[PDB]
C-alpha cells in the first residue's frame, strides 16, 4: 500500500519561507519518479516541479530557483523547502508519482492536499 | 585525391535505438566537412569546440560516428552540461564537449502509420549515465524492495518503451535522426582531413 502525507499549511507571508514534507510507503523517494503538482481555485491541476531518479531536478517557469527540492534516502520521505515565495502561491499542493510522460506525467496517486495560506 | 566515402552513416538505410547506438571508427581517409556544412538540409547543426565554418583548416586523429533517432523536442538535451530524459538516461555528453552534432527531421521515412515499435528508449536507472557510455541491457528495472527479475507488476518496471510516431504528429513529436561526430586528439598523428 502507498500512503501520502501532506503537511505544512500555516500562516505564511510572501518573500518568506517554510518547509513542506511528503511521506510515502512501498517504494523509495530517492529511486522512483516523483513530481510535484498543485490545485488552486481558478486553476487546474497545475504541475509544480519534478525530481529524477538519477539525481537531476526540474521545475516550472515561475517556481525555478526560488524553490528547492529535498529528499532523505533512509527516511523514505520527500521534502519541499519553500523559500522566497510570492503572494500568488496560494494553492493546494499535492505529492504524486509520475509513471510515464505527457503534458503531465500520469499519476496513479494523489496527495491528501495541504492548502497554502499566503496571508498576513 | 583518394577519397573515402562516408555515405553509409549520414545517408544510411536504417539506424538503431538510442540505448543501442553504434560507433564507427574512422581513420586514414579524407573528410569533406564543407559539403555537409553547406548541405543546408538539416534543421539543427551545432558544432561544439570549434567554429563550424573555419574548422576545415584543422584535422584531428580519430572521428567516431554515433547515430540515433530521438523525438523532436529533446533536441536541446544533446549538449554538454545539459540535463533531461535522454541526457541523463540514454546518452550523456562530457562537459568539455568539442564534438559536432547534426540533427534533421525524419518523419517522412521512419514515422509510418500508427507509430513504429522498432525503437526503444530507456526510462529508469539508478543514477545518471557517465559520459560516453552505452548500456546494452534488457534487464527489467527494480523500483522497490521486492526483487524484479522475471516478474512484473508494481515496481517491476520495463525500462525500455517504444515511440508513437504517427504521420499527423506535431512539430515537437517527430522522429529526428541525430548524428554526432566525436573528435579525438592523442599522441597519434592526425589522419582525416583534405
Amino acid at each position: 500500500e502507498v500512503q501520502l502525507v501532506e503537511t505544512g499549511g500555516g500562516l505564511i507571508q510572501p518573500g518568506g519561507s517554510l518547509r513542506l514534507s511528503c511521506a510515502v510507503s512501498g517504494f523509495t523517494v530517492s529511486l522512483n519518479y516523483m513530481s510535484w503538482v498543485r490545485q488552486a481555485p481558478g486553476k487546474g491541476l497545475e504541475w509544480v516541479s519534478s525530481i529524477y531518479s538519477g539525481g537531476s531536478t526540474f521545475y516550472a517557469d515561475s517556481v525555478k530557483g526560488r524553490f528547492t527540492i529535498s529528499r532523505d534516502n533512509s527516511k523514505n520521505t520527500l521534502y519541499l523547502q519553500m523559500n522566497s515565495l510570492r503572494a500568488e502561491d496560494t494553492a493546494v499542493y499535492y505529492c504524486a508519482r509520475g509513471l510515464g510522460f505527457g503534458e503531465l506525467p500520469p499519476f496513479d496517486f494523489w496527495g491528501q492536499g495541504t492548502l497554502v495560506t499566503v496571508s498576513s | 585525391t583518394n577519397l573515402c566515402p562516408f555515405g553509409e552513416v549520414f545517408n544510411a538505410t536504417r539506424f538503431a535505438s538510442v540505448y543501442a547506438w553504434n560507433r564507427k571508427r574512422i581513420s586514414n581517409c579524407v573528410a569533406d566537412y564543407s559539403v555537409l556544412y553547406n548541405s543546408a538540409s538539416f534543421s539543427t547543426f551545432k558544432c561544439y569546440g570549434v567554429s563550424p565554418t573555419k574548422l576545415n583548416d584543422l584535422c584531428f586523429t580519430n572521428v567516431y560516428a554515433d547515430s540515433f533517432v530521438i523525438r523532436g523536442d529533446e533536441v536541446r538535451q544533446i549538449a554538454p552540461g545539459q540535463t533531461g530524459k535522454i541526457a541523463d538516461y540514454n546518452y550523456k555528453l562530457p562537459d568539455d564537449f568539442t564534438g559536432c552534432v547534426i540533427a534533421w527531421n525524419s518523419n517522412n521515412l521512419d514515422s509510418k502509420v500508427g507509430g513504429n515499435y522498432n525503437y526503444l528508449y530507456r526510462l529508469f536507472r539508478k543514477s545518471n549515465l557517465k559520459p560516453f557510455e552505452r548500456d546494452i541491457s534488457t534487464e527489467i528495472y527494480q523500483a522497490g524492495s521486492t526483487p524484479c527479475n522475471g516478474v512484473e507488476g508494481f515496481n517491476c518496471y520495463f525500462p525500455l518503451q517504444s515511440y508513437g510516431f504517427q504521420p499527423t504528429n506535431g512539430v515537437g513529436y517527430q522522429p529526428y535522426r541525430v548524428v554526432v561526430l566525436s573528435f579525438e586528439l592523442l599522441h597519434a598523428p592526425a589522419t582525416v582531413c583534405g
